């Protein structure tokens, strides 16, 4: 409150660091990004928010990134910082793989990047990154996983999560329509698209507003892929038809 | 020293204010005990190197002078040391 | 007001805004108009150079400069920061070429320069480079166009505008630009965009055009841009 | 993760050197069979004449430094390619800053300084020849960083015969076809093979095969 | 410090064959791209591991696959990093181009020195005579089976022949 | 004399003790310079304990072998007089038993059977993946007899865990 | 002793370069020029990324005059892609001089 | 006031930044430590279980050496950093002395790290206080505490974080010796302390058990539910 | 009034072209205790007036064999300056095998104390040093104002109530030159007593004397050792 926010290294009478809280507010200003754990795999239903009519598509994905053979993540925050943070993720994963010749367990990479972010928070003269990354992946230990770190480095485990815009509503509605141990990747995508429909009120899902990823295990290989425009269009159409049928049933 | 035990569950052994820096040297702490840790550690190190090299006993004045030389460094510490010692040897 | 946050670069505003980067982008927006159009045969980097005085020598600082044989760029904002970043871009391109014996992809060079700018946008003691880079190039038989910002964030574009009346420039590009649009008339489109965002009379020495096609980047001579202007009007 | 404090740096790593030397001492007396270095032991030649420079490399050993600067290579191969590539990139950056073609003196200075910094531990015995604003120059780089700007220079396997040919058959300010025939004669003496005359003109038994482990991986 | 391996070219198919008795020399540096490290076992393993580290970083950042020429350049840079105190390795790089699927074969130095041919390249302690034998045996144009026999006989004059055919690669340890 | 015999669900080492365990299911057998060998064993044991208790799970025998190869290469690289040969017997929950031959130059190699030549020749003469514990003990005894003609205390790393077997 | 004659030659190449530059300037220009250059280098180095990330050091090279020059240290081993990395807080403490 | 710099003092003689780090510690959830005979327990408040959350990923109780662990209250990331550094230090000490660390030793190291980070304005003090417990080695159960100020104190029963006063007063009333006569008694004591702290039990208790020759054993929710049901039966009896 | 902006930092000039931090350090030395220094043809004498139960402070210090000092300001900066002086003298006698000249040492201290005034993140040494010594060219009594600039003095005094001592020394500035060691010391004691209130008279436990002479090397005199001089000292 106009005090103890000049630096990141200064506390308040209540024992609060306002700079990281403002970084989280900046996250809140970002675009909606979902992550839902499922039995078959795990998905990342992000909001493309690339709706200019003179914008190119020369990249793999805007929201969705790939860290290693076993991991992928989404981004909701400051793009410039998120780029270096994802580069650091890739580098850390490759360091661990080079040293041990085994893919980095998801929690270890998440914790390493959280250490990076909280180190930038710890020391004076450095701005907290202000990026929330939505990690997914598979490992021998805990199978499929869903993690979510914040600018301050606080990371938690999740079955379904959201970061960015309308995150609180998205999470509440996910836990309202989520089953633990029952959701398959199919129903996971259905729930993700439903949440995106009911959260992104700026416009209806046109299949370019939406960027959904998928991470499954075929032949003991982590298959990280992104739903084709056809796939997301089918998801949107299925959700809209089911909603219309429910409205008809309500009468 | 009047060691202050905050609660009955506290161990008085851990809150000791009087310490040993050498067999022939002793001091009592009062104030920021955390910085007193560094101060008395420096004094212990100095007397230990003295015993190692000259195989004698550091004068109380000499060990307190060394730990003062540690304490002179502020503005190492970035603020004046917030603890006082009574080097009784 | 939120002035404490306005002054400091390493602080987040209560709403979560980096005001210093916003002011760097305002400096970018207060720069000279620059229009880049990604055509089918190649790309165009046209801008409104500020050397309109007869004294200003032509063989001097160029708004459009090459980094490699197949990459060039134009800027809007601070000339000095632009030139320093151009030097860094050339250094990075040579590093990549010596490591891989391969032409640096435009995307990779944009990434490297954007990270360099993010480096100064992150830490306290310096300022964000008050300049945005409209980097173009050509790889694997494909035209490229990118836009870097002082924040260090960069985006791919089909047709974008910078400087003054840059929102109007982008609206004009959206009005005119076509996906099939070929080169040698995308230059005409860029000329018309800069005319829509011009101040004065359009002269071959009031603009600086650089195109990059399969052959590579090439800053157009006054004669060529004069011919294009004559064809336009 | 632990036991790493200083930040990373770049440059040559000389860590392998000590163990490498001890192991060579071990292999020298028992085991042998250590990989060696492929080297440019072939002859190179170069002359300066009226309207440019001409270089010869029987092998090619000629290396593009700039559009108007070229450089032959003798000594060690990897060393000479890396050196020429680095100086070529440096001169490319210099030209980009200038908007002018780089000068041969700049190339000679860069090569000399870098090779002296490396104290001739990388074998780059080069014949730097090109044309610039000043005019055609023919330097002679050495691994230890010594240069001679002579009318003609040679180095390599049969470089002495090439030098004799140059000395006997050279006249001041030769012409295009005369210069490139003198270098060819000198480089031909080194051979005694096709030569890459680089004219930088100023104006311009059925064994038993029994498969054991057959596997496929459709792609 | 033993170990030898060679490569041969064909028609949309390229072969790389090493010997066995006791370490890996054929590391897949790509889906249709392999490496031919030959020399001291520990050095081979270290070079392969760090090369794969660099390759994975490059693939993640670029979004494309390393091409054989780019892989050769990367290997040369890696070996030249330790120019003083050289790695006891002579990588032989064979494989198809991920985009155009064109055969490529090359051999490198202990410090890195690109050497590209289109018939065959050999590395190892007895590489010179093996290459002479290949010359005595080599022919211009091969099919995947004919290419396999040629490299196999040359190595023998077991052999793990990895014929990299764009349709599919085949591996066979002969004798 | 550090003879190892990998089996279907165990790895019977036979030290001459040299059996310095790193963590549960991991057993490293170090031979060479007396001072360097034990120091390296202690260092790797501390590192694997740190990994175990920081991540909540231990390094697998393969991961431990790779990390040890890296560290041994570095140690030889930092100081030449570090002649240290290793033999990492271990059991993986998923992979299963894992024996790892590694020379002083840190050239890791998974071994169906290993020794640190006479002992290896007997193993070469007779070995089978489908072997029993008593069969491996007999193999070790034969290898020791051949080496004597030219101790052998044995442990196994079984799915149950490390076990102490009758000294040979 | 070192692992190679060039080991220390290139471990401290930059140190010697600056040392000789300042020696020459002191001998010719005077005390002021080395002082000024040291001040500029110190000021530019005070502001950069934390040691566990890869700093660009752009403006430092611009002052030094090697922002448009390439060397073997630029290409051979890349600090941006490191193979072993320490803890963040640990290396920041090391840089501050606490350890 | 003088609360905008860790370096500056106040005419009272206070460094308000460190006291604010302590306030942040107080913000954290409750952690309860009891030092019994052949047993040490770290009860933690698990009130905010939430939904679609993994209790495995986020825990307060973490091990530092084979014979010592800790539980904290405050900034989770700061505690994570301190825990990792403490593990590194413990393994280094075992490397160089060949014997397991003492609880006092790692408490000393953690307090020294907090003292290091409270030295200067540039570094803010770690905003977590650790209840470090375990066995020295010869078999002496230990309980300790740390604070951002950077000093440590051994304890017999201590509670930190949220509602620390009420829980530590409950321990003052009920610690005694008859409540540490058995490990089950210590578990019941910490569970009752957290019942005085947090409303619910079992599902709101993240309890850990560490016996004389046993490693950190984080009790499962069913076991803690059984223990709190035993407490409820005892209450019904009286 | 308007000097608050420019009186907190030592590297900022005020609109009146003044650095008030240096003046505040010169006030700090003034707030310290009064000490006296004076020399004869053959001797350089320092007399210091010390601060109840518990021992007093060591205003007089033996910094070197033939150099001695008296402190009249902050104790910490005084200790650092004494350490630096002792190190300089030790290095001179070790390498050059020369008793370090007192004037040279004073110039070194002047530069040392000048450093912080022009540097940020530092404060001027808030201590005044009366440096006695003897070598080559007879005795040397000096004064290092906490502002780097220093002065050479036949007699001097610095501290709180030191103006009376200065006036008395001026009254007999010329007499000290033609005085025996004893008489010089008594003159110093009278100068000190000028600083004491009229009621108080010099005792043995509130006086330390530092004396370096032609044959004599610097020595600090305690209560018992200063009693001789106090015995005979005219009221």
């Amino acid at each position: 409150s106009r005090r103890y926010d000049s630096r990141t290294t200064i506390f308040s009478p209540e024992g609060r660091l306002y700079q990281v809280e403002y970084a989280m507010e900046a996250i809140g200003h970002a675009g909606t990004c979902l992550g839902i754990l499922a039995n078959d795999g795990v998905l990342l239903a992000a909001e493309r928010r690339n709706i200019h009519k003179l914008l190119d598509e020369v990249f793999f994905s805007e929201k969705i990134y790939k860290l290693n053979e076993d991991m992928a993540c989404s981004v909701a925050g400051i793009t410039s910082d998120a780029n270096v943070l994802t580069n650091e993720l890739r580098l850390i994963a490759q360091r661990y793989l080079l040293q041990y010749q085994e893919p980095i367990p998801c929690e270890q990479l998440v914790t390493a990047l959280c250490d990076i972010k909280q180190a930038y928070t710890q020391f004076g003269g450095k701005r907290p990154f202000g990026v929330s990354l939505l990690y997914i992946g598979w490992d021998k230990h805990y199978g499929f996983q869903l993690y979510q770190s914040d600018p301050s480095g606080n990371y938690g485990g999740w079955k379904a999560t959201c970061i960015g815009n309308n995150s609180a509503a998205a999470v509440s509605m996910l836990k309202q329509d989520y089953k633990e141990g029952e959701m398959t990747l199919k129903s996971a995508l259905a729930l993700a698209i439903k949440v995106l429909n009911k959260t992104m009120d700026v416009s209806k899902l046109s299949a370019e507003k939406v960027e959904i990823a998928t991470l499954t295990r075929e032949n003991g290989k982590t298959v990280i892929r992104v739903l084709k425009q056809k796939e997301v269009e089918q998801l949107i159409k299925k959700h809209e038809e089911e909603e219309a049928k429910a409205e008809r049933e309500k009468k | 020293v009047e060691k202050r035990i905050t609660s009955p569950l506290m161990e008085p052994s851990s809150i000791e204010k009087i310490v040993e820096i050498d067999a022939h040297i002793g001091c009592a702490m009062s104030g920021l005990i955390a910085d007193a840790k560094t101060l008395i550690d420096k004094a212990r190190v100095e007397t230990q190197n003295h015993w190692f090299t000259y195989n004698e006993t550091m004068t109380v004045e000499s060990v307190t002078q060394a730990v003062s030389n540690l304490a002179l460094q502020f503005g190492a510490m970035s603020r004046p040391f917030g603890v006082a010692l009574l080097f009784g040897g | 007001a939120e002035r404490g946050y306005s002054f400091s670069l390493t602080t987040f505003s209560p709403s979560g805004k980096l005001v210093q980067i916003e002011y760097a982008l305002a400096a970018v927006a207060g720069g000279a108009p620059s229009v880049g159009i990604k055509a089918a045969n190649g790309v165009v980097l046209a801008t409104e150079k500020k050397q309109k005085s007869i004294l200003y020598d032509e063989r001097s600082v160029h708004k459009v400069e090459p980094i490699t044989k197949h990459i060039g760029l134009v800027y809007s904002g601070m000339g000095p920061d632009y030139r320093v970043l151009v030097h860094r871009a050339r250094k990075l391109a040579q590093q990549y070429y010596l490591v891989y014996q391969e032409p640096i992809p435009t995307a990779q060079l944009v990434q490297r320069v954007a990270s360099v700018m993010q480096e100064y946008t992150q830490s306290g003691g310096v300022r964000p480079f008050g300049v945005s880079l409209l980097i173009c190039g050509w790889n694997e038989g494909r035209p490229y166009l990118f836009q870097s910002d002082p924040s260090g964030a960069y985006f791919a574009w089909k047709a974008t505008a910078m400087g003054k009346n840059y929102v109007n420039g982008k609206t004009f590009l959206e009005k005119r630009y076509n996906e099939d649009l070929e080169l040698e008339d995308a230059i005409h489109t860029a000329i018309l965009t800069l005319k829509e965002s011009f101040e004065g009379q359009m002269t071959e020495d009031n603009i600086e055009v650089g195109i990059c096609n399969e052959a590579g980047f090439r800053r157009l001579t006054p004669t060529e841009v004069k011919d294009y202007l004559a064809a336009i009007a | 993760a632990v036991s790493v404090y200083a930040p990373p740096v770049g440059g040559f790593s000389f860590d392998n050197c000590r163990r490498n030397a001890v192991l060579e001492a071990d292999f020298a007396k028992r085991g042998y069979k250590l990989p060696k270095v492929r080297k440019t032991g072939t002859t190179i030649a170069g002359v300066v004449y009226k309207d440019g420079i001409v270089l010869g490399a029987d092998t090619s050993k000629i290396h593009f430094i700039s559009p108007n600067i070229y450089c032959c290579g003798a000594g060690t191969a990897a060393d000479t390619d890396m050196t020429t590539q680095l100086i070529s990139s440096n001169l490319e950056l210099h030209s980009l800053s200038t908007g002018r073609l780089p000068r041969v003196v700049t190339a000679n200075r860069m090569l000399k300084q870098m090779l002296f910094r490396y104290q001739g531990y990388i074998g780059a015995a080069l014949v730097l020849g090109g044309v610039d604003v000043t005019g055609p120059h023919l330097y002679s780089i050495y691994p230890h960083g010594s240069t001679d700007k002579l009318p003609y220079v040679t180095m390599g396997s049969g470089s002495l015969a090439a030098m004799a040919v140059f000395e006997d058959k050279f006249r001041p300010d030769m012409e295009e076809e005369e210069a490139k025939n003198l270098v060819s004669e000198a480089i031909a003496a080194g051979i005694f093979s096709n030569i890459d005359l680089c004219v930088i003109s100023k104006n311009k038994e059925k064994g038993t095969t029994a498969v054991l482990t057959e596997k496929i991986t459709p792609l | 410090n033993g170990g030898a391996v060679m490569a041969m070219k064909g028609k949309n198919c390229v072969a790389i064959a090493a010997d066995r008795r006791d370490f890996q020399k054929i590391f897949p540096m790509g889906d249709r791209l392999y490496i031919g490290l030959a020399g001291l076992a520990t050095d081979v393993q270290t070079v392969a591991q760090r090369l794969k580290f660099r390759l994975n970083l490059y693939e993640l950042k670029e979004g494309r696959q390393i091409k054989p020429y780019t892989l050769m350049s990367m290997v040369a840079n890696l070996l030249y990093e330790k120019r003083f105190g050289p790695y006891y390795t002579e990588p032989v790089i064979a494989g198809l181009d991920p985009k155009t699927f064109k055969p490529f074969i090359c051999s490198l130095d202990l410090i890195g020195c690109p050497m590209v041919t289109d018939d065959f390249v050999v590395s190892g302690t007895c590489a010179e005579q093996m290459y002479g034998m290949c010359e005595s045996l080599w022919e211009p144009n091969m099919d995947p089976d004919h290419l396999f026999e040629t490299i196999s006989q040359a190595m023998l004059n077991g052999v793990i022949v990895h014929i990299i055919e764009k349709d599919k690669i085949t591996t066979r340890t002969l004798k | 004399y550090l003879i190892g015999i990998q089996g279907p669900d165990y790895v019977l080492v036979a030290s001459d003790d040299k059996m310095f365990k790193m963590s549960e299911k991991i057993l490293l057998l170090c031979v060479g310079e007396a001072g360097d060998t034990v120091q390296f064993a202690e260092y790797i044991q501390k590192n694997v304990q740190l990994y175990k208790m920081r991540n909540g799970y231990e390094l697998s025998p393969t991961a431990a072998a790779n990390f040890t190869r890296r560290n041994l290469a570095d140690c030889l690289r930092s100081r030449t007089p570090y002649h240290v040969n290793l033999l990492l017997a271990g059991y993986d929950e998923h992979e299963g038993p894992a024996l790892y031959y590694m020379d002083y130059l840190a050239a890791l190699a998974k071994a169906p059977f290993a020794a640190h030549f006479l002992t290896l020749s007997i193993l070469d003469r007779y070995y089978t993946p489908t072997i029993s514990r008593e069969r491996a003990v007999e193999l070790l005894r034969k290898c020791l007899e051949e080496l004597q003609k030219r101790t052998f205390s044995v442990r196994i790393i079984d799915k149950n865990g490390i076990h102490d077997l009758d000294n040979i | 002793l070192p692992s190679h004659p060039l080991e220390l030659s290139e471990k401290n190449f930059q140190l010697n370069q600056d040392k000789m530059n300042f020696s020459t300037l002191r001998n010719i220009q005077g005390l002021f020029a080395p002082l000024k250059l040291q001040m500029e280098f110190k000021a530019v180095q005070q502001v950069q990324r934390l040691p566990f990330l890869s700093s660009s050091n752009l403006s430092l090279d611009v002052l030094r005059g090697n922002d448009e020059t390439i060397g073997f240290e630029d290409i051979l081993n890349d600090p941006s892609q490191s193979e072993v990395m320490g803890e963040p807080h640990l290396m920041v403490e090391y840089k501050l001089g606490l350890l | 006031s003088y609360d905008r710099a860790i370096t500056v003092f106040s005419p009272d003689g206070h460094l308000f930044q460190v006291e604010y780090a302590q306030e942040a510690v107080k913000k954290g959830s409750t952690a309860v430590g009891v030092r019994g005979r052949d047993i040490v327990v770290l009860g933690v408040e698990k009130k905010s279980v939430a939904k679609l959350q993994d209790e495995r990923t986020v825990r307060k109780i973490c091990a530092l050496d084979d014979n010592v662990c800790m539980a904290f209250a405050g900034l989770t990331a700061d505690a994570r950093i301190v825990i990792n550094r403490a593990r590194v230090e413990c393994q280094s000490h075992r490397l160089t002395v060949e014997d397991p660390v003492t609880v006092e030793y790692i408490t000393r190291y953690i307090a020294s790290l907090k003292q290091r980070y409270t030295q200067s304005n540039g570094r803010r003090p770690f905003g977590i206080s650790a209840l470090i417990v375990g066995f020295d080695f010869d078999g002496t159960p230990r309980l300790y505490q740390t604070d951002p100020s950077g000093t440590y104190h051994a304890w017999k029963a201590n509670a930190i974080g949220r509602g620390a006063k009420s829980v530590r007063e409950f321990l003052e009333k009920n610690y005694t010796d008859e409540a540490i006569e058995t490990d089950d008694l210590t578990i019941k004591l910490v569970i009752k302390a957290l019942l005085e702290v947090v409303q619910s039990g079992g599902k709101n208790i993240e309890l850990a058990v560490m016996r004389r020759d046993q490693s950190l054993k984080i009790l499962n929710p069913e076991e803690i539910e059984k223990y709190v049901a035993e407490i409820e039966k005892e209450k019904e009896e009286n | 009034m308007f000097r608050n902006q420019y009186d907190n930092d030592v590297t900022v000039w005020s609109p009146q072209g003044r650095i008030h931090q240096i003046e505040y350090a010169m006030e700090a030395v003034k707030q310290g205790s009064a000490t006296v220094g004076l020399k004869s043809k053959t001797h350089a004498v320092l007399v210091a007036l010390k601060r109840e139960l518990a021992a007093h402070q060591k205003k007089i210090l033996h910094v070197d064999n033939h150099i001695g000092i008296s402190i009249a300001g902050l104790t910490a900066d005084a200790r650092l300056l004494c350490n630096f002086m002792r190190q300089e003298c030790l290095d001179s006698r070790f390498v050059f095998d020369r008793p370090l000249p007192v004037s040279r040492l004073v110039s070194l201290i002047g530069s040392k104390t000048q450093i912080p005034t022009q540097r940020y993140g530092r404060r001027p040494y808030g201590v005044g040093l009366l440096i006695a010594g003897y070598d080559d060219m007879g005795p040397h009594i000096f004064q290092t104002c906490p502002s780097a600039n220093y002065f050479d003095c036949r007699a001097m005094s610095i501290g709180a109530r030191s103006q009376s001592a200065r006036t008395y020394l001026e009254r007999h500035m010329s007499e000290f030159m033609e005085c025996n060691l004893n008489e010089l010391v008594k003159h110093g004691l009278r100068a000190l007593r000028e600083t004491l209130p009229a009621e108080q008279d010099l005792t043995t436990k509130n006086v330390s004397i530092g004396i370096v002479g032609k044959d004599l090397e610097f020595t600090i005199y305690d209560d018992d050792d200063v009693s001789p001089f106090l015995e005979g000292l005219e009221e």
